């Protein structure tokens, strides 16, 4: 067993994080006390589920989890809500005034000051680690602290742990729900500077997640608990091959060799099916054929766009529930004669599959019912690109008039980082694009 | 990002300012003991903004009253609140400043500054993380006016990273106490191009001609005026008061708000305009009304560089989403390109008082120009005869002062008419 | 169509298909990035004082 | 009030449509980079379709499918009818045809070349690109090398009379968001006004039909028909008068099965049906018809114009069946409607 530390920075990050390891504690039968009866080995052990939790010799279980946010107002929560005696104070770390939603203030001013403290507390963590994997970093792109305070993490952490691998969970703005003009800036420079030191980031776009739940959840205006019920579930898919038994993606590592083969290109599409209402009254349960098509429908994915007109270097397919091969590969020959599944020419056309016969666990009292099967599948596929596309738009929109620059040029930052920012992201696309296309009135 | 501190400065300043702390003591609960007696908790969750917790858990207006004469501030003290505020926080001089800026600002002022600042000092100091300062004054007088921009150009020194936003009401002749009105209001709003972060311009204009022409106030008082205006402080502040995601602590407002540091000055609209049932749909169509605007500009003279949109009530926010996007995508033309989604909206469930909902504006619009334009007029048409000028140079200023201000007036005009075209 | 690698387990299976083959800066370096941007945020600070003296 | 945004001035069609929206009154349009627009017309390069379908409150749609270019681009098309199963090397209704990069398929057109020279089949050919006639396949090669596709050139064409003339049938072909493929019944055929010389490929003027060609090299433009179009009237006239047979059975028939096929064949790459953005858009199929009243594809265009005494029409017809489908204003349809299905 290898143990995996889990970072949560600023109020998108923890308050995900704070979704996930309810969902967490749910699926390994671990108490809001910590206590965790079905362990018979207390106050250690190296079980698949010890890659997220530690253990007392009192026999609680803890989350190897540190949560950062310059502001206390949501941290204060996870201190006094129900999961408060899952987490150590020391865990949970909180300045007095926040980054404003500016990655230089998150980045510079403010983060200079508390750097040294988030690490001495990794550290901490590390400690307890008799072989630490790496690390899982929850975020915004669209904060001050989100996008400005975790690049300067994301940097140092590999100056302290340069051979562990760093995934990412990456909140993608959508204006629906964001709460600030700039968050394009701060996508692009938090990107820019990040982009070097992690191994693999899973974007969610907040646009797609909000539909869904209007849409499949009938939630007329969703919040920010609809969302982060449905991304948690999508993150324990994600990392459930890390926390149960099994022989796929079964260490931080396996996630870059099965996933990105291109360094730079290192951001996977979700897909998850099925959604549904749990006050849906009746519900005619989905088939593994049914469930396998949705993940090739754009309404599913966790950013929109059209990965018909891109092409994929490498699809995985994780199961949960009554899920066995055969249908699995009877889906696929199906969806094969049907879909438009491109790959790039060095890379077979194939898909790894994760079957784990546990079906979803959903938080009693939520938006989703209990189905009988649910997978997701994480495809890297060039179609992403579509979404900087987009926010490269913005970006240049204001760029061009210096829009709001002075606010970053007055925490110290150079008005050059703009600039050096976004033609990194313009190799980025161009990247995408090489890899992913070939070559009047009339 | 937490506690503010509230100056209230000379015979206008004091006065909005009473009747601002009023209004949002009466929103939280708090009456004029400093006792506390509401029945919802959102009324205590971010009290601490604006009030100290006192002994007996009372609470206290973190607020500075200041004037250069005692009359109006002994009027406040004998105000229904009056009892509530810190009785070592009202500071006044005994000489008045004869509505001369120069006296505010370089004479009788200079003389009680610092020990207003001894008391800002005593306020911050017990902070636990103050976010900064709001100023409530007149432009057109001479304590509010010019004691009121040295004040912030101390505080500034004091304390240069902190928030500096006002509440500043601009004189208009339909309002006027004296023709020297355009002198002050000229060499003010150089102090607040410089020295402030964000500006709500509260103009005597608007304010007299809703009351006479929307209200059908036939003859409107500054108290009628002083109605709109804290209803109006009260819609902007909501955000800084209440639990919520959006422009919640200033410094994120004025990112929000401001694109280039000089161009800070809001125009502000409420609805519905009050002296028995609205929907979601007429508030947003009367919140974006010029008839609904405290600024005398026309909006569709020029474009919103960015908004923010506050509804307070129970109500659907489905709806209320639906409204926002649809004045957006009718009337995208006034909405700069060049700032995508600059249009932002908060809902707050606690309503003011005596309405089921209301909505505020705040607007960040090109076509303020037209009220720098409108003073600037009417400094020029005396300023070119020297006129009224010895009440300042008896004070020791020269005229190169005036040229200068002027000047830097019509600085900020052509800087908003150049992203009008831009 | 081939499947491969198939494991099986208590708590699942997992296996591969093919459908076809194919056809850092230091420590160093980021304390003197933080403290060029304090410098800069102070030289800012220092010039808005000379200006407010005056 | 619906708004749209015009992104390809130069386009004769979409110039009309843009006229008629607003005439109607319930069209605004906005400055070309406005991003709060209801419709997109959009330019014909690199249009942004990743930047479509993320405005939160408009239904949003643009008058390109993605992916259409793969009919729509010569060597593209060719292509995509050997790989496709539903259509297939052994597709009836286009030539022969290979791709040539001055993956190439030189030595397996060269293999059909010489089988051809061989058994005295006739032996012309023609190259195009994105145009050489000529029976000796080292002239069509060499002058490439100076991507192209080389086309088994059509030795028998139907020729009309008087004039013993050459033309090329051009169809329009309007396919909404529903992916309903609607036919406009009116086609118009681009004829040759000078007589079929089988004896000399050197002068085009004759072989080739376009337009362009015929109102600049030819010395009788405009003789027969104005200017150089024959309508359906008259084309279905001729084809009873002269050979006892009606447009529709003799060559509408095999028309709409042929346009019917290629747009079901990459409907599953294109179709918006279930896609955050939508899209519709007017193609221009051109079709050549051989002495035995059999129809061949010749090309599929995706910007196509209209002739002239029909854009009114068609033009009117888009904004009715592609746009206000979509955002309702406050007969004797001039389409066909393309529908099919037999049991098996
Ligand atoms: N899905 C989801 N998105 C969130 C959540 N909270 C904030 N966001 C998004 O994150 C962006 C704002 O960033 P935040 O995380 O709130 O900001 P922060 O990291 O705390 O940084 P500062 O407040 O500026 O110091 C916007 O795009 C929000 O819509 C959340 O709980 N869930
Ligand atoms: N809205 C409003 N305007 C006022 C009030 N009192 C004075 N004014 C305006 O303020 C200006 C006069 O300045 P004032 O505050 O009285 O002088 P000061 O005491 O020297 O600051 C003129 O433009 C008046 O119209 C008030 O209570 N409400
Ligand atoms: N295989 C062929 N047989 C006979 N004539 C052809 C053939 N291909 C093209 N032509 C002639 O050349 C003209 C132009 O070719 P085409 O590729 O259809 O249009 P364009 O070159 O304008 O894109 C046609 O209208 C037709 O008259
Ligand atoms: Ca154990
Ligand atoms: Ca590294
Ligand atoms: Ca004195
Ligand atoms: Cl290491
Ligand atoms: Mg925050
Ligand atoms: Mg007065
Ligand atoms: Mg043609
Ligand atoms: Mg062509």
């Amino acid at each position: 067993m290898r143990e995996c530390i889990s970072i949560h920075v600023g109020q998108a990050g923890v308050q995900i994080g704070n979704a996930c390891w309810e969902l967490y504690c749910l699926e390994h039968g671990i108490q809001p006390d910590g206590q965790m009866p079905s362990d018979k080995t207390i106050g250690g052990g190296d079980d698949s589920f010890n890659t997220f939790f530690s253990e007392t010799g009192a026999g609680k279980h803890v989350p190897r989890a540190v949560f950062v946010d310059l502001e206390p107002t949501v941290i204060d929560e996870v201190r006094t809500g129900t999961y408060r005696q899952l987490f150590h104070p020391e865990q949970l770390i909180t300045g007095k005034e926040d980054a404003a939603n500016n990655y230089a203030r998150g980045h510079y001013t403010i983060g200079k000051e508390i750097i040294d403290l988030v690490l001495d507390r990794i550290r901490k963590l590390a400690d307890q680690c008799t072989g630490l994997q790496g690390f899982l970093v929850f975020h915004s792109f669209g904060g001050g602290t989100g996008s400005g305070f975790t690049s300067l993490l994301m940097e140092r952490l590999s100056v302290d742990y340069g051979k562990k691998s760093k995934l990412e969970f990456s909140i993608y703005p959508a204006p629906q729900v964001s709460t600030a003009v700039v968050e394009p800036y701060n996508s692009i420079l938090t990107t820019h500077t990040t982009l070097e030191h992690s191994d693999c980031a899973f974007m969610v776009d907040n646009e797609a997640i909000y539909d869904i739940c209007r849409r499949n959840l009938d939630i007329e205006r969703p919040t920010y608990t609809n969302l982060n019920r449905l991304i948690s579930q999508i993150v324990s898919s994600i990392t459930a091959s890390l926390r149960f038994d099994g022989a796929l993606n079964v260490d931080l590592t396996e996630f870059q060799t099965n996933l990105v083969p291109y360094p730079r290109i290192h951001f996977p599409l979700a897909t998850y099916a099925p959604v549904i209402s749990a006050e849906k009254a009746y519900h005619e349960q989905l088939s593994v054929a049914e469930i396998t098509n949705a993940c090739f429908e754009p309404a599913n994915q966790m950013v929109k766009c059209d990965p018909r007109h891109g092409k994929y270097m490498a699809c995985c397919l994780l199961y949960r529930g009554d899920v066995v091969p055969k249908d699995v590969n009877a889906a696929i020959a199906t969806i094969k004669t049907k879909r438009s599944i491109q790959f790039v020419d060095w890379c077979p056309t194939g898909f790894k599959v994760g079957i784990n016969y546990q079906p979803p666990t959903v938080v009693p009292g939520g938006d989703l019912a209990k189905v009988q099967r649910a997978v997701c599948m994480l495809s890297n596929t060039t179609a992403i690109a579509e979404a900087w596309a987009r926010l490269d738009h913005k970006f240049d929109l204001m760029y061009a008039k210096r829009a709001f620059v002075h606010w970053y040029v007055g925490e110290g930052m150079e008005e050059g980082e703009f600039s050096e920012a976004r033609e990194d992201m313009a190799a980025l696309e161009k990247d995408y694009e090489e890899v992913g296309v070939d070559s009047g009135e009339e | 990002m937490r506690e503010i501190v509230h100056i209230q400065a000379g015979q206008c300043g004091n006065q909005i300012g009473a009747k601002f702390w009023e209004v949002i003591s009466d929103e939280h609960g708090i009456d004029p003991t400093g006792s506390y007696h509401g029945d919802s908790d959102l009324q205590l969750e971010r009290i601490n903004v604006y009030y100290n917790e006192a002994t007996g858990n009372k609470y206290v207006p973190r607020a500075i009253l200041v004037d250069l004469e005692p009359g109006t501030m002994d009027s406040v003290r004998s105000g229904p609140f009056g009892q509530i505020f810190r009785p070592d926080n009202f500071v006044f001089g005994q000489s008045g400043a004869g509505n001369n800026w120069a006296k505010g600002h370089y004479t009788e002022g200079a003389e009680l500054v610092d020990s207003v600042l001894d008391v800002v000092r005593k306020e911050s100091e017990s902070c636990d993380c103050l976010q900064g300062f709001q100023l409530t004054h007149s432009l057109g007088g001479g304590t509010g006016s010019g004691m009121g921009t040295l004040l912030i150009s101390k505080i500034r020194e004091e304390y240069p990273d902190r928030i500096m936003n006002t509440f500043s009401v601009m004189p208009s002749p339909k309002v006027s106490d004296t023709v020297v009105e355009p002198y002050n209001a000229t060499l003010s709003v150089h102090q607040l191009v410089e020295n402030t972060d964000e500006t709500y311009c509260i103009d005597n204009e608007a304010l007299y001609d809703i009351c006479f022409r929307t209200l059908k106030l036939t003859t409107p008082t500054y108290g009628d005026l002083n109605h709109l205006v804290s209803a109006t402080m009260s819609g902007v502040t909501t955000c800084l008061r209440f639990p919520g995601q959006l422009n919640a602590d200033l410094r994120k407002l004025a990112v929000n708000m401001v694109p280039f540091p000089r161009l800070h000055f809001f125009m502000p609209g409420f609805a519905p305009l009050t002296s028995r049932a609205l929907t979601v749909p007429e508030l947003t169509q009367q919140m974006f009304d010029s008839k609904n605007m405290m600024a005398a500009c026309d909006p569709r003279h020029g474009r919103y560089l960015t908004v923010a949109a506050i509804f307070r009530g129970r109500m659907s926010m489905k709806e209320v989403d639906e409204q926002m996007l649809n004045v957006q995508n009718k009337n995208s033309s006034y909405f700069v390109e060049w700032i995508p989604n600059n249009v932002k909206t908060a809902v707050c469930d606690i309503p003011p008082r005596g309405l089921k909902m209301s909505a505020t504006f705040i607007g960040n619009s090109t076509a303020i120009q037209e009220l720098f334009k409108r003073i600037s007029e009417q400094f020029t048409a005396m300023f070119r005869r020297k006129a009224f000028l010895h009440w300042y140079t008896g004070e020791g200023m020269d005229e190169m002062e005036f040229t200068e201000a002027e000047s830097n007036m019509n600085d900020l005009v052509s800087e908003y008419q150049q992203y009008q075209d831009a | 169509m081939e499947v491969i690698e198939l494991n099986k387990c208590t708590s699942g299976q997992s296996f591969e298909v093919i459908l076809k083959p194919p056809s850092d800066p230091s420590l160093e370096e980021i304390q003197k990035k933080l403290e060029a941007a304090e410098e800069r945020r102070k030289y800012q600070e220092a010039e808005l004082l000379k200006h407010l003296a005056e | 009030m619906y708004t749209f945004v015009v992104r390809d001035e130069n386009s004769s069609v979409y110039a009309e449509v843009s006229r008629l929206l607003l005439a109607t009154g319930q069209w605004k349009r906005l400055r070309k980079d406005n991003p709060r627009f209801n419709l997109m017309l959009g330019e014909r390069n690199r249009l942004p379709f990743g930047r479509l379908g993320h405005e939160p409150g408009l239904v949003q749609l643009v008058n390109y499918y993605r992916g259409a270019d793969k009919l729509c681009r010569k060597a593209s098309l060719v292509k995509l009818i050997k790989t496709s199963p539903e259509l297939s090397e052994s597709c009836t209704w286009f030539p022969e045809s290979y791709v040539i990069y001055p993956t190439d398929e030189r030595e397996v057109f060269l293999a059909a070349y010489n089988r051809r020279r061989e058994g005295r089949e006739g032996n012309v050919w023609i190259a195009k690109s994105s145009i050489l006639i000529s029976s000796e396949a080292s002239e069509l090669l060499d002058f490439i090398d100076e991507v192209h596709v080389i086309q088994k050139y059509l030795e028998k064409p139907l020729l009309l009379e008087p004039g013993h003339r050459k033309f090329d049938i051009r169809s329009w072909v309007l396919v909404d968001h529903l992916y309903n493929i609607y036919l406009y019944r009116e086609g118009v055929l681009r004829t040759s006004s000078e007589p079929y010389n089988s004896a000399n490929f050197q002068d085009k003027t004759c072989h080739l039909t376009n337009h362009c060609i015929q109102k600049e090299y030819s010395k009788n433009y405009g003789r027969y028909e104005e200017g150089n179009e024959m309508f359906f009237e008259e084309f279905n006239q001729y084809l009873m008068d002269a050979l006892n047979t009606t447009l529709e059975n003799s060559i509408l028939l095999q028309i709409k099965h042929i346009i019917r096929s290629c747009l079901m064949c990459i409907e599953p790459a294109i179709s918006t049906k279930h896609l955050h953005y939508q899209s519709f858009q007017l193609f221009g199929f051109d079709f050549m018809v051989d002495e035995e009243l059999k129809v061949w594809l010749i090309e599929v265009n995706g910007a196509p114009a209209c002739a002239q005494k029909l854009y009114a029409e068609l033009c009117q017809g888009i904004v009715d069946v592609a746009i206000s489908s979509v955002f309702p204003l406050a007969p004797t349809s001039i389409f066909i409607k393309l529908h099919h299905h037999h049991h098996h």
